[PDB]
DNA sequence: AGACAAAACGACGCGTCGTTTTGTCTCGGCTCCCCGACATTCTC
């Protein structure tokens, strides 16, 4: 008779909640609560998740983590190189004296930046390899290029020299460190492809296009021939860009079965595709027939202006670096006796692996070659195991008691699909699911071909041999043909047919020199496990060779046949091995079945079923189905459901229905919710906040008691993922335990559709009140644009309706530009009963009389629907104009982080590797500390610097956007002179001057713009800016990096007062917030430097009240009588900078018109947010605003007596 | 080179003639204009008024004279309560001493002088307690 | 009366809140787990 209704509307980042107490039968009822919860994120995310572009902050954190991890692994490699080389006595005294080797193993001493090559004596720097430098300059003068070159070019000369000559040890250490710097591309799997693997980058010329006689789309397709004599595989339409074109391709050659090259083609562009540049550098290095270091040295010899790093060689296969470093080390080995002294080798071994005697024993057999390449430099870790993330069976469990005395359950991991045993399960399931039909009359022709167990067994022996089965094989097995019979499945679809066993049978047939009886079931399982488990190449052939040794099969073609196996497809079945093991014996029939393979419990249940006695674990439906199971012989060939029930006693997944009793269950459910359990973070956040809001309304309006919500209505308005999950979750509150309400969802949950909501809004006048609420924004726009095009008069309503000009009507929506529409939708959903949704979803009646009862009950006479009560519209107006919007906040600055790291610990007289938790305190910053771009400080005499600001200069490309003002913002004066000379030479047009062709022309003829004076080419210049940039850090060279605050990191805005009364404003950066929160203090200082006491601090999504000019709000409080005037003066912070704070009225979501620099108009000026109110007084918001605090439901929170009592009652 | 502070102990041993040596130590601890916390002055007033039963007028004269000419009062810091609570998790002193240390630290003091505070000890790697009478 | 108090004063620099305008790290390979949606078949 009286019903509590909760209407929920779910958006991308909005939850509209409304609770009403309806009595529809008497046309009575009243609203209780209304609100809209908003999760703030930029509209960039809104426009991105529809298409999808890395829309997750977790992914960005993962990317930074991976970059850092690579960095510290490179550092670790370097450290170990320092340790080993210091042991070998290879580092020079000047360098080695300032690496720590005792406490910080291999690290540099703090506040020192050593270079291996520049010895510093009395403040002067000197090069140490004078003689090799002399030899390199001798080489250049023999080549006749110059006699004056950089000293640090000696490394490539040494790398060439190291191949076939004796170099001193320090050069060799430098070379090893260089190799550690540049490691090269490498795929962990390997898996060498087709032996030819042509993949050859070639540049070809087209001779002629003979017209091929292939007429498509009314245009006749041409063919392509090349001068060196192949044909392009694909045809061509456009003739202009193919005739005598110097086109470059990557082609792949495969020797087909006929004995010819099946050549492919693919158009690629050099200097634009990574693969093309990689292959070109590969071929160009190989054709030189020399190591990459010597190749680089030769290219530097022939073109001394060549850019090596990033231009000449960017990325090459790791094989080149490996082979070059090898050749270097073997060649240097014969001359340096330290590379033969096994004492030193053992010393390095022990130093590097003190606590791992096993690894020491392994490496005591190797030498310095393997230790340097295979151990330190080129060591690539394997992928972490994902086995721990494998799913679990829903049936097999294990129970055990921990140290706490409790009893908890370990899961059993699901079966890999390629396992032969799941193969048996699956294809037996197919055997039972198999049935045949005739093509002529479509009758159930089976029970004539498969009626006895022998037919099943023979079909089994034929399928067991094959690898895939299809229409043809299935028909011809029975001697049937295509023309008369079919098999109830897709006529042209194939089904799996024990892939693993067939494939292994074929490969084992190819090896020969063995009898045709070696392959049995256990052998099949063991070899499958060998293939599935060891997925690493060298390990793979070692396991294969050992298997061929133990099993008396010749390892001659065994390993050759058994090397080329496609790795198993990564997929796992629904169930585990033990469960399927228990299942299969029951559905076995014939000779493969025997009673002894049924376990104890299923045998007992079989005896119980045949006996017909009464068991609590056997239901009546079982006997209903198992009436035919009279004898123990009847337990042959049972289907999946029968065998599953007999094994475990459940008729599939019957669910648990469940029913929550109080807010305790709910809050526990939220406490136990796991991250990343849904499609994407957006819907997960939406669902979690919906749950939280439901709990809050339950507590506030019903005190968490049973069945306080009589019914709940849900609506969404991609997003469909929420329509069913939230309904299933919320069924647990409104479900009835009487047995009437059963299913996936409670019958009380009534999802609707947009048709009902829009029709109710139009009929009941919610649209009219919505326009009346939103219109003043439109009059403000009209006044600001001094026009009348934003309001349109009408005479059917005799009033002004909001509107927009067509050229500002791109995607304007009058609902979308606010926040409370969510709550309005929630309200209009809640009052909609099941009868309304049934009527408006099944309006097709087939007879007017049958649905005429609903017509008369719900609609006025079929014109308009009856209101839920007489004062529905007025009450809805009163609520809608009295809703404050609650905005979720993320002020996470620091949080605690746990660090577990592997380490060898001494326990019970033995060292064991175990994880240790980090000692001391260590915080994790939860915001990006600054922006990526890094600038350096400069001091220019020819510019005036205001106090409190500095000049920072950054390198930028010289391009077409460089006009006189920007050219004057280039820090180099001579570059400015030359550049303005050039720009004058091109009639003052940077676009013509600074095109790549123009830049090239400037570079070639630099004399005729530098007054005839010589100068190096220019491509990038350091432009300087004047502003406030802070140091990134205080260690090493970090004190020279100047960065800018990151986006959305100005989170606190302090408002202070002096004893006289004036307000002072400040914005504290994230650095001081971090430091203060680390020292346990408040985020914002409570007094400024002037001693002014702090009113309070503001953060984005805060709420403030802006009092009228006449009101004197000093000890107002009494925030219970919030009326329309009071609530309309509520502003939400949006951003801050310096002493400026920008605000938007809390009911505004989107502006009527944004700001464009052309028209120079907008709803809230250029920033789309104001430092003042929108109303006519236009008062500084920050000078009179008072901060307020709301809860999830938008209810104000203020100090009261009871609160004051409880502050220290909780301590009492 | 280092902002040195003091506590009520230095003033109290300075005041008394019963131990000449400690009195001396204390007075040459005051010659260098050592900084001082307002809570130190409050406790000094409490002990003069309670233990010694001295008149209000003369102890107030002495306080004013010392603050004008002898010791440099340090402005009471507004974050003293939160910082003292922060030091409270890692340290176990009398809470009055913890407020003294908190206000000394928040004012950038490098060296503190006292007796009943476990000399030589480091407080949040910012300030160390030193017993000067030894 | 003479010598203090303070207003001019000619200087530049500064700074002016109000507002708009400008700037903002990038691409490459590959493996392996989980879930979702829509297709077909069988059973409860
Ligand atoms: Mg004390």
């Amino acid at each position: 008779m009286i019903k509590n209704i909760l209407g929920l509307a779910l958006g991308t980042n909005s939850i509209g909640w409304a609770l009403v107490k309806q009595d529809f039968e008497n046309k009575q009822g009243e609203i209780l609560g209304m609100g809209s919860r908003i999760i703030p994120m930029s509209q960039d995310i809104l426009g991105d998740f529809g298409k999808g572009n890395s829309v997750s902050q977790t992914a960005e954190r993962t990317k930074y983590r991976s970059v850092r991890r690579l960095r510290e692994r490179f550092l670790l490699r370097r450290e170990r190189l320092h340790r080993v080389l210091y042991i070998l006595n290879f580092l020079p005294e000047h360098y080695a004296s300032q690496i720590d080797f005792e406490k910080r193993l291999g690290k540099f001493k703090v506040e020192t930046e050593p270079k291996l090559v520049w010895k510093n004596t009395d403040g002067q720097f000197s090069f140490l390899f004078q003689n090799s430098f002399n030899e390199m300059l001798e080489d250049f003068k023999a080549a006749g290029q110059e006699l004056k070159i950089p000293y640090d070019w000696t490394i490539y000369h040494l790398r060439k020299k190291a191949i076939s000559q004796k170099i001193e040890k320090e050069e060799l250490a430098w070379i090893l460190l260089n190799f550690n710097h540049k490691r090269g591309y490498y795929q962990l799997r390997g898996e060498d492809f087709e032996e030819e693997k042509d993949k050859t980058f070639v540049r070809l010329k087209v001779d002629r296009i003979v017209d091929s006689g292939e007429n498509v789309k009314g245009k006749i397709l041409y063919d392509v021939y090349f001068e060196n004599g192949w044909k392009y595989d694909k045809q061509v339409v456009k003739t202009e860009d193919w005739v005598d074109r110097t086109k470059e391709f990557i082609v792949s050659e495969s020797i087909l079965k006929n004995g010819e090259t099946k050549r492919t083609f693919k158009a690629v562009d050099s200097e634009k595709d990574w693969i093309a540049i990689k292959t070109k550098t590969e071929q160009e290095i190989e054709h030189s027939h020399k190591t990459v270091g010597t190749y680089i040295y030769e290219t530097l010899l022939q073109n001394p202006k060549q850019k090596i790093k990033g231009k000449l060689v960017r990325t090459i296969e790791r094989k080149f670096y490996k082979e070059e470093l090898r050749q270097i080390l073997e060649k240097q080995k014969e001359f340096h006796q330290e590379l033969q002294s096994d004492d030193l080798y053992n010393d390095c071994i022990r130093e590097l692996y003190r606590n791992n005697e096993v690894h020491q024993l392994t490496l005591r057999k190797k030498d310095f070659v393997h230790l340097f390449m295979e151990d330190i430099i080129f060591y690539q870790r394997p992928l972490r195991s994902q086995k721990s993330s494998v799913s679990n069976c829903t049936l097999e469990f294990r129970k055990y008691k921990g140290e706490n005395g409790a009893e908890h359950t370990q899961y059993l991991k699901a079966i890999p699909k390629s396992n032969p045993y799941y193969q048996e399960f699956r294809l037996w399931q197919w055997i039972f699911n198999l049935n045949l039909y005739t093509k002529d009359n479509d009758e159930n022709v089976t029970k004539v071909f498969l009626n006895t167990t022998q037919d099943f067994e023979n079909l089994f022996e034929f399928l067991n041999t094959r690898k895939e089965v299809d229409q043809k094989a299935l028909l011809k097995h029975f001697k049937l043909n295509e023309k008369t019979h079919r098999w109830n499945f897709v006529e042209d679809k194939k089904y799996p047919c024990n892939e693993t066993k067939t494939m292994i049978s074929s490969r084992l047939d190819k090896v020969e020199n063995i009898s045709d009886d070696f392959l049995t079931r256990d052998i099949e399982q063991k070899i499958w496990h060998i293939i599935y488990s060891v997925n690493d190449k060298v390990e793979y052939e070692k396991a294969l060779k050992s298997f061929a040794r133990k099993h008396h099969l010749d390892e001659s073609s065994f390993f050759e046949a058994f090397r080329k196996f496609p790795p198993f497809k990564s997929e796992y079945g629904s169930f585990s091995e033990k469960a399927i093991k228990k299942l299969l014996p029951l559905m076995r029939l014939g000779k493969y079945w025997n009673y002894a393979e049924i376990d104890k419990y299923s045998r007992e249940r079989i005896q119980k079923i045949i006996t017909g006695e009464y068991d609590e674990n056997i239901k009546d439906k079982v006997r209903e189905k198992s009436v035919h199971l009279t004898i123990e012989n009847d337990f042959q060939g049972l289907q999946l459901w029968l065998a599953q029930y007999i094994v475990y006693g459940r008729h599939s997944e019957a669910s648990m229905i469940g029913k929550w009793n109080s807010a305790n269950d709910l809050e526990v459910f939220l406490k136990d919710f796991k991250q990343h359990s849904l499609r994407n973070p957006i819907v997960e956040q939406v669902i979690t906040e919906t749950l939280r809001v439901v709990k809050d309304i339950w507590l506030k309006y019903g005190n968490g008691t049973k069945d306080f919500f009589n019914e709940i209505h849900i609506e969404l308005g991609d997003t469909r993922y929420i329509s069913k999950y939230i309904s299933g979750i919320l069924s647990n509150i409104v479900r009835v335990e009487d047995g009437s309400d059963e299913g996936v969802n409670s019958k009380n949950i009534v999802p609707g559709n947009g048709k009902i909501t829009t029709q109710l809004k139009q009929d009941w006048g919610l649209n009219d009140v919505w326009n009346d609420l939103i219109l003043p924004r439109f009059e403000r726009m009209n006044q600001l644009t001094n026009s009348k095009d934003f309001t349109a008069w009408n005479e059917n309503h005799q009033k002004f309706l909001p509107t927009v000009p067509i050229e500002f009507s791109k995607g304007f929506s009058k609902k979308r530009i606010d926040h409370r529409h969510h709550a309005l939708d929630a309200l209009v959903i809640a009052c909609a009963t099941t009868d309304h949704v049934n009527l408006l979803n099944n309006q097709s009646a087939k007879s007017d009389t049958k649905r005429y009862d609903l017509k008369k009950k719900l609609m006025k006479f079929p014109k308009q629907f009856l209101k839920p009560w007489e004062k529905f519209t007025v009450d809805a107006k009163h609520n809608l104009e009295s809703i404050i919007v609650s905005f979720k906040q993320n002020l996470r600055v620091i949080n605690k982080a746990t660090n577990y790291y592997e380490k060898y610990v001494e326990k019970d007289g033995t060292k064991n590797k175990e994880r240790v938790e980090q000692a001391g305190t260590n915080w994790a910053i939860r915001k990006p500390m600054h922006k990526d771009t890094v600038s350096g400080k400069v001091d220019l005499p020819w510019v005036k610097v205001p106090k409190g600001k500095i000049l920072t200069a950054t390198r930028k490309s010289l391009d077409s956007s460089f006009d006189l003002k920007s050219i004057g913002s280039i820090t180099d004066t001579g570059i400015q002179k030359i550049l303005k000379n050039y720009l004058a030479f091109k009639d003052g047009n940077p676009e013509l001057a600074f095109s790549p062709e123009g830049i090239d022309d400037l570079n070639k003829n630099i004399e005729k713009y530098n007054d005839g004076k010589p100068h190096q080419p220019i491509n990038k210049v350091r432009v300087f800016e004047l502003g406030s940039k802070f140091q990134v850090g205080q260690t090493g060279n970090k004190k020279g990096k100047y960065v800018e605050a990151a986006k959305g990191t100005n989170l606190f805005f302090a408002v202070y007062e002096d004893e006289k009364g004036k307000r002072s404003y400040e914005t504290i950066p994230l650095n001081e917030v971090i430091e203060r929160q680390k020292q346990g203090l408040t985020s914002v200082p409570l007094e400024n430097e002037k001693g002014s006491r702090l009113l309070f601090d503001l953060s984005p999504n805060d709420l403030v009240y802006v009092p009228e000019i006449d009101e004197n709000i000093d000890s107002n409080f009494v925030f219970s009588n919030l009326n329309k005037e009071k609530i309309s003066r509520i502003y939400k912070v949006e951003k801050t900078s310096g002493t400026e704070c920008y605000f938007v009225r809390q009911d505004i979501a989107y502006l009527i018109k944004q700001y464009d620099a052309k028209t120079k108009i907008g709803e809230l000026e250029s920033q789309n947010k104001l430092q003042v109110t929108m109303t006519d007084d236009r008062i500084r918001i920050t000078d009179t605003c008072v901060k307020i605090n709301c809860d999830r439901l938008g209810n104000i929170n203020f100090i009261t007596k009871e609160k004051i009592k409880q502050i220290f009652n909780e301590f009492r | 080179l280092d902002k040195i502070a003091i506590d009520t102990n230095i003033l109290l041993y300075a005041y008394d003639n019963r131990d000449l040596d400690k009195q001396d130590r204390a007075v040459e601890i005051l010659l260098k204009k050592p900084f001082v916390t307002q809570l130190v002055v409050f406790e000094f007033i409490k002990v003069l008024e309670r233990r010694f039963k001295m008149d209000k007028k003369e102890i107030t004269k002495l306080t004013i004279k010392l603050l004008k000419e002898v010791i440099i009062p340090l402005s009471l810091h507004r974050d003293i309560y939160n910082y003292s609570q922060f030091l409270l998790q890692r340290y176990n002193f009398g809470l009055s001493d913890i407020l003294v240390l908190s206000d000394s630290i928040l004012n950038n003091c490098t060296i503190l002088l006292s007796e009943d505070m476990c000399n030589g000890m480091i407080v949040d790697k910012k300030l160390k307690i030193v017993n000067p009478f030894l």
